């Protein structure tokens, strides 16, 4: 006599189908990745670990960013201990600027060529310490020559003679009081107008007490624009103005992540989250819905078993 | 499955069948033996592997950060982003669940199908020389030695050669 | 369906079959009778119910308001939100349509499959004692009384017991 | 003779498949929910029906919100007749603030401890009536002691000593004219600076005629920030400033809806829209694409019939 | 396919079969002839056309511009929009790929199914008057002239009329 | 003997399935549209090709938009050479305003009825040339009667007596210097307050040097609001104010595209991108992910072949 049959095993794997839940098959395989590598796998990639340098700091240059003023990178890592500032302050449209810098590939600095007469240009503070009182490396704190002297209305223009847009940053200084502002820049209302070809905006300083951060109750507002090739930016100001010394140009392309784990140049990855790297051939992941890079699609399920063998019918 | 062989009129599988997915288990005067059929096995294996090759395909699309884990973005744009991301997650969780369920149904059904193709293949080889017993077996109405069995397994069985005896 | 039984070589259904999905309709010297087969019926029912259990599953994801029906949010962010929501609606309308169409094809095909499994089951019980007429019927070549019919329906029919008469 | 067959009915249901439109099956079932319950089914849920109180009003406290100054809720219902204000005005980033309050679970108020000397603190108007002229219950309208007296430059600071962020609200008063503003706060330009640790912003009042709303051509601009634990907010101002009296702390979690239908504590639901509640086991709905809660997915189709029986082939 | 006819026990197709999808190729004393079966062909054609009618359905949803090609919108809202649009593209590329792959599997399998329905139809017409050779052919054990062949093709073949000779 | 078989061809088409890549079938058809028509197929549709008129210009009326001050359209086409301005300047929330105008169906203008006394109303410039110096056709440049004369504080109100919202536009003029601004409007800080019922905002001009665009280092800031039926807008200003002469009302519905290709009234389409029209019965397209209208879904694949025949097994 001759008989036809099929194989089976003592312990199969249960899977789900359209018509039944928990059908046992001879073998199955996982489609959802749960295994994380708790490092930033960066083998083969120009990596910049900003550490204590905040990403926006690379444009203005507080001391913690001196090593990063012209960085070049394929992968940019922000750290939780990063600070963008030394003299307290904050950027306008800060997140827009971060997203531009995360994908820039790094920055290339170039002097914009502003010269001054009739003012001081060496404003410094003990909050930006470089073996003494200093300031942002890419900026110039413009002052009256002497206390309460009038800050002359002045005009400074810069033409982007290069072929890619120029990142221009300036600052508005808000002293701790109306009285302190007059010693720095002279009395009266002070105004800074910014205009180019696709941008126009005015700024007036706002002196007043603020909570003391880094010993100071004053703050600097940092503003920026992208200046197109062959376009000109013109600054008209009469005080409380932190002038740009260099413009920034974007090098190419990169990606930025925010992580709390070490760099590992011995693993290779393309999908990152704050806890490390997702290295997987699987189409789905249940690790972090905010992972970035080239990633498996985040799904809410921890497991989706795909049958790789026939139904298991044991004896 | 849809083809009512595996877990159907064939009662259960063979845990001793360790060299293939499907096979023949014979009995004659020389005793009993079990051997695997390679062609049916590899057909099923090739089809499941093709499914796997589809599923381990690399997404070549890069996505970048649009919010901030250290310094939360403005609330309203953050609520829009979270809602968008949660909606996409809804869609991909649904797709993953449906994909695996559908693919598992088809894998089970395809394995069922290969069993039936093998059974009918043998049935058509044996012609009028055997009768099906309803359990996946063919009652052979002639003396079928080990070489005779081997010829059934590798498709060299000549039904005419035994036709006279078997009908008789 | 894919299995060419229902709406296939079986001409139509029985509106008098009110106690099951599939069944036997017999005729002998004692007259005609119709009874339902429970096993095939429950297999089909169990599979459709499993589909239903999948579809009535609760989404456990909460979504909150991101615009305003009484005080419209700013136009640009509102246009982004409306576009996102309309894109998701596009995706879910497509998924719902595809899901139901696919599931209906498979439900119809699965019901077709259970009919064929029952037909072949009976065929294999009857062995050489009957011939198929091509309409879902088995011409019985022996006297088959009501108990004989009942034994076919509940799988206690011994083909050997009638073998001698039927071939004759 | 013995025959195999299948069942049929006189009237089947038509469905759609991949290969055919309008195939008749023995039975089918609907997957798209169209039936709405025209009430807010709130059984089992701490519910707050704001009625005439606008959600933002619960922070500042116009009269219509006196009963809601420290509400607690799992479900918050805004009504079309709700008003956030009594003295006319509007919030900056109002929708961001609404979304925060809809999911807060309610608010817990606490005095911030500002004391004043050399000014009036009891500014009132007949637009905020409580058995006479009154003001926002959570605010203080700061004035000069007498007409045209100078409002002294003043500084008030508040430290969040609690463990969750503090919602701080203040207001900028724009009188109907430059002349009216000097009687309230003294002449000259007036400035209010707001600073904390992650926030810095200045405000100068803008007197002028506005259409008369509630009898007034003046308005109050309400501003807010969230103050982190152990962080400090400092207000520097010299007039036109509506000071906060209490800070708000969020209780937990909730959801907010906007409805025009009654509350029903006898039906249970988790999916709401303005017309009521969607209670359904179905995976899809064709009722409202803006439904919120735990909902079936909105689809454009009114009906998608799922086959639950074999093909119907009648005689 | 799942039904092991096309590219299965039927060895290959007929490039000379230009008037239908499936057919009969006969040989008798009058010679050989090939004709197409219309019913099976049109069943397959009708099913593929139904699939096509589903796929050429018009999306009646209008989407409008939410960014600007001449004057780029603000960077942050632009990054949110680009991410949303790229996520939707991810979803629709996945759906298109899956849809076509699934539909192609089913089209191939459905064509395989129609071949088997035709083969079994003929088998059931011929009853005990023929035997299957395993290659899609029925060995006819009686003289079957051109009219006899024509009656098989158009379902007017009376097995009884030849029963006596064929068994003999 | 009688044999069953199936058809085949010498050259089939390869397609993909769930279990196999590159399976040959007898016939297949494309599902992804790649063929573009390099024109704006506009047969049957009221079309406005703005050409050198920028869409926002249709509200304020620089010379290039004189023909478009009250346009009516189902389809609005913006061109790369379009300009919204003559006197240099830019709109606040410009893209929000463009999206409103793209779907408006056109605009219907109506005089708002402002009359003036004690000022000049005929401010003109050689940058808005109509056979000489002119200005925006829908605006009025308000000036002091004579140089350095004081611009009187003034109030102008407009009630929307119609049944749909009124688009109100005004402008803030920033002269090239503080000195030029005083000749136009008189000395001192100048303020314009805008208030309605759901809007309140103040503006102060910012004189200063800007790069010269169209010969001018001055600019005009254009602002807008939508005024609800029966609601009133009130302008309080003392100079540097570009007053609206007419309000705009939206006609109905339309769609707007940005294109660089000619109009063809002999092809019909509903899916547009900058390179032309996508006319297709296919469900997917690989042409432009930013196409608008009623479109096939954009997909990344260039081809997805759908089997329309059986597997091809040749001899
Ligand atoms: C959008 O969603 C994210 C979550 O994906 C929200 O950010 C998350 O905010 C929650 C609080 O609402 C944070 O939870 C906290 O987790 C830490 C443990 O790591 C601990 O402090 C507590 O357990 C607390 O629950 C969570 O860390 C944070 N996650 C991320 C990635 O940001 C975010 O608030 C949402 N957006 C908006 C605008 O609300
Ligand atoms: C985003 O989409 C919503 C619709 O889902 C738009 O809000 C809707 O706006 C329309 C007018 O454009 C309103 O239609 C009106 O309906 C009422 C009847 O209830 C009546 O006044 C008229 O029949 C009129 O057509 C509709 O009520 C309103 N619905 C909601 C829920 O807000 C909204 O404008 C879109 N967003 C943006 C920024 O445009
Ligand atoms: C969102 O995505 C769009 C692309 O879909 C980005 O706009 C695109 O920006 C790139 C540069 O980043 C432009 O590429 C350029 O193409 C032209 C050739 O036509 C030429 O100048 C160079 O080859 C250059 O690579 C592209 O034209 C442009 N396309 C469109 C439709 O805008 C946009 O930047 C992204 N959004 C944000 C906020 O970044
Ligand atoms: C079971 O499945 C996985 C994935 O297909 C495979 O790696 C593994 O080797 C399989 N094991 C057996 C015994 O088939
Ligand atoms: C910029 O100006 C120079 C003239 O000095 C010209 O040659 C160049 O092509 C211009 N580039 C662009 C992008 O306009
Ligand atoms: C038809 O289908 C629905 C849903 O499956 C079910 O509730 C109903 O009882 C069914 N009726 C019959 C007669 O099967
Ligand atoms: C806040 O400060 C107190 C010291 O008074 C400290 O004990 C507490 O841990 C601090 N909390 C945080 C969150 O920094
Ligand atoms: C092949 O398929 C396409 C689309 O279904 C059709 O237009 C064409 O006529 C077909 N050709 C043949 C020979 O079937
Ligand atoms: C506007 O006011 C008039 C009274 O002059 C009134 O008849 C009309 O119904 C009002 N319309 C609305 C929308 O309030």
């Amino acid at each position: 006599k001759i008989c036809l049959g099929h194989h089976a095993v003592s312990n199969g794997t249960k899977v789900n189908t359209l018509t039944e839940r928990g059908v046992e098959v001879v073998n199955a395989t996982e489609t959802v990745e749960r295994t994380n590598i708790p490092r930033i796998c960066s083998k083969g990639k120009r990596t910049v670990d900003l550490g204590q340098c905040g990403l926006l700091g690379t444009i203005t240059g507080p001391p913690q960013c001196d090593q990063f003023l012209e960085f070049s990178a394929d992968l940019i890592i922000e750290r939780r201990e990063g600070s963008d500032v030394c003299y307290p302050g904050k950027f306008v449209n800060e997140e827009a600027l971060r997203q531009i810098l995360r994908e820039s590939g790094g920055i290339d600095k170039e002097a914009m060529g502003f010269t001054y007469s009739g003012i001081r240009t060496n404003g410094a503070t003990s909050a930006c310490r470089r073996s003494g009182s200093s300031f942002y490396a890419e900026m110039k704190w413009l002052l009256s020559n002497t206390d309460n002297a009038a800050f002359p209305q002045m005009t400074k223009s810069y033409k982007n003679t290069r072929k890619s847009p120029a990142l221009i940053v300036w600052g508005i200084h808000h002293s701790k009081s109306t009285a302190e502002q007059t010693t720095l820049y002279g009395s009266g209302n002070k105004l800074v107008t910014v205009g180019s070809s696709n941008y126009q905006q005015s700024f007036v300083p706002s002196p007043g007490a603020r909570p003391q951060v880094n010993g100071l109750s004053s703050r600097i507002d940092f503003h920026w624009l992208m200046l197109n090739p062959n376009d000109t930016v013109t600054f008209s100001f009469n005080g409380a103005f932190i002038a740009p010394d260099r413009a920034s140009f974007l090098r190419g392309k990169s990606m930025g992540i925010q992580s709390g784990v070490q760099v590992d140049a011995n693993c290779e990855g393309d999908c990152y989250h704050s806890g490390g790297t997702i290295i997987s051939n699987l189409p789905f992941q249940n690790i972090d819905s905010r992972a970035v890079g080239k990633c498996p699609r985040y799904v809410k399920q921890r497991s989706l078993l795909l049958a790789t063998g026939m139904k298991n019918v044991p004896e | 499955g849809l083809f009512g062989a595996i877990a159907g009129f064939i009662e259960n599988g063979w845990e001793g069948l360790i060299d293939g997915w499907y096979g023949f288990r014979h009995q004659n005067a020389q005793g009993e033996g079990t051997a695997a059929d390679y062609k049916s096995t590899q057909s099923a294996i090739d089809q499941i592997t093709g499914k796997l090759n589809r599923l381990i395909e690399k997404t070549n699309q890069q996505f970048e950060l649009i919010d901030n884990e250290f310094n939360e973005v403005e609330k309203q744009i953050g609520n829009v982003i979270n809602w968008t991301r949660d909606s996409i997650t809804e869609v991909w969780s649904y797709n993953a669940e449906l994909l695996v369920a559908m693919e598992n149904q088809h894998t089970i059904d395809l394995a069922d199908s290969e069993m039936d193709k093998l059974y009918e293949r043998v049935k058509r080889q044996l012609r009028e020389n055997a009768e099906e017993d309803g359990t996946g077996c063919f009652e052979i109405f002639h003396k079928c030695d080990d070489d005779c069995m081997a010829s059934i397994r590798n498709n060299t069985y000549d039904h005419s050669k035994y036709r006279e005896e078997a009908m008789q």
